[PDB]
């Protein structure tokens, strides 16, 4: 099965991939809440600071380059956004290269890095919509199923994992337990419930399983109550938004039941960031979908399965031990 | 941090 490290950056876990004739190396956030691939193109308008440390890309340079002419946005939930234009180039990643494959080269953007973007064709910031990275590499005969393995790793690890069309049934307990997808759009599954500390909290809403998020967002008919029990407390990170801080200072875990009796078990100190902001956050208030991001996924090994329109959800296990399986 | 698409 092809597969990539993936590498902690602090807000994001990047991978690698090269991009055209000669081979320019980027290192994108690996987004299972997005579905577009793009670059940071060498000429591009970064709009906060430098967005060129991570790669960037000259199209004028790869031999196998053609540019598709039609306009590229997107907007992200954190109010960042990016614009370019839709080209097509081999693309190279988990130790195999994809041709002709269509991506965004982006003259101007507010995010930080370009993106892999993993997700299903409905999130696709295009009409009509194309094949992006996952459907492609399944088109190409690279992987059998439209599938994949995150294994982000533990919280130190340097780098964690992703396996395209495969499984890595040593880094987990227990069994994988499929959940069906409950949004129209997203890799999102219904959150049952939530007990964090023993103060337990009911749910029932989908939240996306999103690597391209720090943290985790979730209504604040969880999150009021929790805010008041741990101390958390907005303040201005300005201007007009806020976000709810926590003591850097501050046992245990927080425990998220799904459908079908899964469980993930995340220990509490997932839920202070370095001021150290408190690793839940209002998905109303922020203005998001729910959302569980990289400090709940450390804990789970998670398997998208794009074709069946699943996600499969398992306590991780941190080991070197691995025997890897076609999904 | 960061929230990636609506």
């Amino acid at each position: 099965s092809p597969s990539s490290p993936l590498y902690f950056e602090g807000p994001s876990y990047g991978i690698r991939v090269s991009v055209g004739s000669n081979k320019q190396e980027q290192q994108v956030v690996l987004d299972t809440g997005s579905s577009d691939f793009w670059v940071v193109d060498s000429s591009a308008s970064c709009q906060k600071g430098n967005c060129k440390q991570y790669g960037t890309f000259d199209p004028h340079s790869s031999t196998s380059f053609k540019s598709l002419g039609s306009s590229f946005s997107i907007g992200y939930g954190d109010k960042s956004s990016s614009i370019g234009t839709w080209g097509q180039d081999t693309i190279y990643l988990g130790g195999t290269s994809i041709t002709n494959q269509r991506f965004a080269d982006v003259t101007s953007t507010s995010v930080n890095q370009g993106i892999l973007g993993v997700g299903r064709v409905e999130t696709e910031s295009a009409n009509p919509p194309y094949d992006n990275v996952p459907i492609t590499l399944k088109k190409q005969g690279k992987i059998k199923t439209n599938a994949y393995s995150l294994y982000l790793n533990s919280p130190g690890a340097a780098t964690g994992t992703i396996i395209f069309g495969g499984v890595d049934n040593a880094k987990y307990s227990g069994k994988l337990i499929e959940e069906p997808l409950v949004s129209d759009r997203y890799l999102a599954v219904n959150l049952k419930s939530l007990n964090y500390n023993g103060d337990n909290s009911n749910a029932g809403f989908g939240v996306v399983v999103d690597s391209g998020t720090t943290i985790s967002y979730l209504p604040d008919s969880i999150v009021d109550d929790l805010a008041n029990k741990v101390g958390a407390y907005l303040e201005p990170v300005g201007l007009g938004n806020e976000l709810y801080f926590i003591d850097c200072n501050a046992q245990g875990s927080a425990s998220f039941t799904f459908d079908n009796g899964a469980k993930i078990t995340v220990p509490l100190s997932e839920f202070v960031l370095q001021a150290c902001v408190w690793g839940l956050q209002s998905s109303d208030r922020q203005n998001v979908p729910p959302i569980l991001g990289d400090n709940f996924l450390r804990h789970a090994y998670v398997v998208f399965n794009l074709d069946k329109e699943t996600v499969s959800l398992a306590q991780v296990k941190y080991t070197s031990a691995s025997s890897v399986s076609a999904i | 941090x960061v929230v990636x698409a609506x």
